[PDB]
């Protein structure tokens, strides 16, 4: 996250890092039931030899603050026993950009370790809306990703303004999520990670998933996320969640 | 540095099939969406598919639809192109080429990027006529004279790289025979022209010298 | 579908001038365009994307505006290796669609042709066929007429020109045209005459042999 600031302790136990074997962090994830995360697609594509598509070569991280801290009291280490991508994702325009993994072994509620909930198809999340991204990814352009996890208040845009900002590349599976003065913004390494909408009333939905960008932290280009309320009978369905 | 090195190509019969390939090096083959490119003889450059870094999703132009095929191995580093059901409006150079990409530290769509990296393209001729080397013949004093060929390319050197400078290889004419026919001259004030036919596996390099 | 349209077609101008192309979309297409140069025998080479932004490495004397439907390249101060085919692209939809292209030439200083001329070898002579090669060696402008004469007798339709392409460093051309006939009407004629009218010639030069 870029232009964001340290994350309080347990202030978001629904928010897990994917690890890859020989990496360190490489993707968010969003747990969703104690069985099931929500992260994005494209975390998951073969890429430089590397087989990211296969769930042996990843773990989970729950309940983790701080990524040179993994042994904190708190932290919960799981591996995955399944990587279910969407059936529409494109890698070339990035559409229908999200997947879910199913955990080997349970995760265990806590003050560290909690779920969020899933937004109904209806749900809407309206233009000007302040919500949230969180992430380990870079905290510049080509920078370095953070070791406290991050979090980045940004605002819902418009539809007919993002398609413009980001012409022929905006599909109705998409959100912007930012401001056009840039400096706040999702950026490498967040990807796959929780969209947050915290409602006045202390309820606390995942509008999306943190998918793509032009560069990060740009004047007119903000991150572009995966709109979950799409998603809900394909979550039902596949999950049983 | 970035390379794109293609092989492939030739003469092929109506109808027939042919596979071209490209050779990726440099860079993250796998992270990268490719596209071949096309150009006519004399004509313009016509876009003619693309895939994407993981194979995952393909496109095709109308012209090309449903009867090329664009594939990868990007444990090769290698990028694929199946031609069938050839025309004679197929005849063109290849290249494979790579998308420009504005912030490639960060992942994202690559829908929307020009080509920064280009191969050195591979020539293909969709013809019912039958390959036939070329005639070498010496120019009084200079030479020389490649002639009756078929098909292009032929390409022509001197003393192996050693005559760069002074030297017009001029581009082939189309004889009414159905071959072509093109003279290599270097300027010139005892020289072999080394002629290099591929299609038909010709190889000559006859001498030049008055006697 | 969008229709790429340059202008103009072709061109002509001199070292140091100032050259627009222009580039016209059928409907807009934001900032997604690009200008490529393209040299004889290469690959296309990207010179700006996105409409003004300069690909690294490439010379600041080339430059891009524009806008939705209607696109301008720019070159401030031309050089002899400028010499190419300029393309733009559409880098929005697919198809990504290309410009039909402007070629650019270089307008140089008059220079007179080095004319040669080759008469066939008698190897060729036996099989049948005799082709006299009549060169033209690093002239400017393009324009030539060059005429075959045999027995001091025009020819007509049995001789082929070929041009190279211009040269990146000194913006001259190459030309050859070739008489062929058989070794039967070969044979019975003595003088074969090659004679070019240049502007950089005063008076036509011939050149022949018998």
């Amino acid at each position: 996250v870029v232009g964001g600031t340290d994350a309080d302790e347990g202030e978001w136990p629904w928010q897990v890092s994917l690890h890859a074997l020989g990496q360190g962090h490489i993707c968010g994830a969003s747990l969703i039931s104690p069985n099931w995360l929500v992260s994005a697609a494209h975390c998951y594509i073969d890429d430089r030899g590397f087989r990211y598509s296969d769930p042996t070569q990843w773990t989970a991280f729950l309940g983790l603050h701080d990524q040179s801290q993994r042994s904190a009291p708190g932290v919960q280490e799981r591996r995955l026993k399944r990587i279910i991508s969407h059936p529409f994702f494109n890698d070339f325009t990035f559409d229908y950009d999200i997947a879910l993994l199913e955990l080997e072994k349970p995760a265990e509620y806590s003050s560290m370790v909690r779920p969020i909930s899933l937004p109904d198809a209806s749900h809407v999340f309206p233009a000007g809306k302040a919500i949230w991204v969180t992430g380990w990814g870079h905290t510049q352009y080509g920078g370095t990703g953070a070791l406290i996890l991050q979090k980045g208040e940004i605002r819902v845009i418009n539809q007919t303004t993002c398609e413009n900002l980001l012409p022929q590349q905006i599909t109705p599976r998409m959100m912007c999520v930012g401001f056009l003065s840039g400096g706040v913004d999702s950026c490498q390494g967040d990807s796959g990670g929780p969209l947050s909408s915290v409602e006045a009333d202390g309820r606390i939905f995942q509008a999306g998933v943190v998918s793509w960008g032009d560069g990060c932290a740009q004047r007119n280009k903000p991150g572009v996320y995966t709109r979950l309320p799409l998603f809900r009978d394909w979550i039902k369905e596949n999950t049983g969640v | 540095q970035v390379q794109l090195v293609q092989s492939g190509g030739g003469l092929v019969k109506p109808g027939g099939s042919l596979r071209l390939s490209c050779a990726a090096s440099g860079f993250t083959f796998s992270s990268y969406a490719m596209s071949w490119v096309r150009q006519a003889p004399g004509k313009g450059l016509e876009w003619v598919s693309a895939i994407s870094g993981s194979g995952g999703s393909t496109y095709y132009a109308d012209s090309v639809k449903g009867r090329f095929t664009i594939s990868r191995d990007n444990s090769k580093n290698t990028l694929y192109l199946q031609m069938s059901s050839l025309r004679a409006e197929d005849t063109a150079v290849y290249y494979c080429a790579r998308p420009y990409l504005t912030y490639p530290q960060r992942r994202g769509p690559q829908n929307v990027s020009p080509f920064d990296n280009w191969g050195q393209g591979t020539m293909v001729t969709v013809s019912s006529a039958s390959t036939k080397g070329p005639s070498v013949f010496p120019l009084a004093p200079l030479g020389c004279l490649v002639k009756d060929y078929f098909p292009e390319p032929v390409t022509v050197s001197w003393n192996s790289g050693a005559l760069t400078s002074g030297v017009h290889t001029f581009p082939a004419v189309l004889q009414s025979s159905g071959l072509y026919s093109l003279s290599s001259v270097v300027t010139v004030p005892t020289y072999i022209c080394n002629v290099n036919h591929k299609p038909s596996n010709t190889k000559v390099d006859k001498k030049v010298e008055p006697k | 579908d969008i229709q790429m349209t340059q202008s103009p077609s072709s061109l002509s101008a001199s070292v140091g001038d100032r050259v627009t192309i222009t580039c016209r979309a059928s409907q807009g297409i934001s900032s997604y365009l690009a200008w490529y140069q393209q040299k004889p025998g290469k690959a296309p080479k990207l010179l700006i994307y996105a409409a003004s932004s300069l690909q690294s490495g490439v010379p600041s004397r080339f430059s891009g505006s524009g806008s939705g439907t209607d696109f301008t390249l720019t070159i401030s101060s031309l050089q002899p290796e400028d010499f190419a085919v300029y393309y733009c692209q559409q880098h929005g939809n697919l198809p990504y669609t290309f410009g039909d292209g402007t070629k650019v030439e270089i307008k140089r200083t008059v220079a007179a042709p080095s004319v040669f001329i080759f008469p066939p070898s008698d190897e060729q002579l036996k099989s049948g066929t005799a082709s006299v090669v009549c060169l033209l060696n690093n002239f400017y402008p393009r324009e030539a007429k060059v005429q075959w004469k045999v027995d001091n007798a025009l020819q007509s339709g049995n001789s082929q020109e070929s041009v190279t392409e211009q040269d990146s460093k000194d913006s001259t051309y190459s030309l050859s045209s070739t008489l062929t006939l058989s070794k039967a009407d070969y044979e019975k004629h003595k003088v074969y005459a090659c004679e070019v009218t240049h502007q950089g010639l005063s008076s036509p030069v011939t050149k022949s042999f018998n």
